[PDB]
């Protein structure tokens, strides 16, 4: 770095490489904390883990609600509600009532892969690059949650949602937050109902202050790496809604 | 069947593309394509350069002030009040 002009090249790249691998060290420590805790809490505290997992999700649905609330254009209906958004809002209610149904009123056997996926959509979807395909996201997630082996066919539900949500995402981008809030309020009710019915089967109530811990560590991850957070979110989701 | 992402995969990078909190990344600064419009508008009224937004040391100090004064929400509400004030003040009696 003798010259004035190579020393800057050296310095800038020096810095770029170091503070990258520095921020990786951080993330790794936060990850390892979150890992040992959840591993223990699963293997020890049994259904209190589960109970807190719902609340960590439940908290994350409310967060995307209020976050996406502040992107909506006008709460006023300024012209006709476009076709693509009516169709999107309806698909939200249908896919969610049906993820509710695969789980609560099945046909011989309860399955929760559909719940899991739309939950990941609800928390992680609003954080995706606008360029990301909602259809593709949903397809990738039925594999990541099992799905291919499972004897329910989801291809109907996925194409309902992916088609509707992607049409808005490309054709009416400023209306997407309207759909995300809808998705979150239905999911938020759906989850809180699953949480209260799983409470009925003998439990330590206020030690699910785990929730404030995980949502502390997860909030730290999020500002370091939104992507890493979305991955560890979908890990939590994968331990939920099963049996 | 097995879920591809288990507890040992916690913190591993997502194979998907993500916007980033308040449209800010702690190594690359503010993603300028996915910056919020009303936040951009604030930054232009402050003369803040695109190169200052994309610089790590300075974007942190912007990010942190924005969090200090009540998150992006307060900023949005403020530019919005200012616009409906500018609406009524364009009216000539």
């Amino acid at each position: 770095a003798m010259s004035s002009e190579v020393a800057k090249l050296v310095s800038e790249l020096k810095d770029a490489v170091h503070s990258h691998a520095e921020s990786q060290k951080v993330l790794k420590k936060v990850s390892q904390e979150l890992q040992t805790k959840w591993t223990d809490w699963e293997n020890n505290r049994g259904p209190d883990y589960l109970l807190h997992g719902y609340r960590v999700i439940a908290r994350a649905l409310q967060q995307t609600y209020t976050e996406q609330s502040m992107l909506i254009e006008g709460t006023s209906s300024t012209g006709p509600v476009p076709q693509a958004v009516t169709v999107a809002k309806d698909a939200v209610t249908q896919t969610v009532r049906g993820a509710i149904k695969n789980l609560e009123n099945p046909k011989p056997d309860p399955d929760g892969v559909l719940m899991q996926v739309v939950i990941s959509l609800g928390i992680e979807g609003p954080t995706l690059d606008p360029g990301e395909s909602i259809q593709n996201f949903l397809e990738t997630r039925v594999s990541d949650f099992g799905g291919d082996d499972s004897d329910i066919d989801y291809t109907s539900d996925i194409a309902r949602l992916g088609s509707a949500l992607d049409r808005v995402r490309e054709n009416h981008p400023n209306e997407m937050p309207r759909i995300w809030i809808a998705l979150a309020r239905e999911l938020g009710a759906a989850v809180h109902s699953h949480a209260t019915s799983v409470r009925i089967a003998n439990h330590t109530r206020d030690v699910v202050r785990m929730a404030n811990e995980s949502s502390r560590l997860l909030q730290g991850m999020k500002v370091l790496s939104v992507g890493a957070w979305a991955n560890t979110m979908t890990v939590l989701i994968g331990d939920l809604f099963e049996h | 069947k097995k879920k591809r992402l288990t507890k040992a995969d916690i913190g591993t990078p997502s194979n998907f593309q993500h916007i980033g909190h308040v449209g800010w990344d702690p190594n690359t600064g503010f993603d300028l394509n996915n910056l919020d419009p009303e936040l951009k508008n604030l930054f232009d009224m402050c003369g803040i350069s695109e190169a200052q937004l994309k610089d790590r040391e300075t974007s942190k100090v912007i990010y942190d002030f924005i969090e200090k004064t009540g998150g992006v929400e307060a900023v949005k509400n403020e530019l919005r009040r200012q616009a409906e004030n500018l609406y009524f003040q364009g009216l000539e009696h």
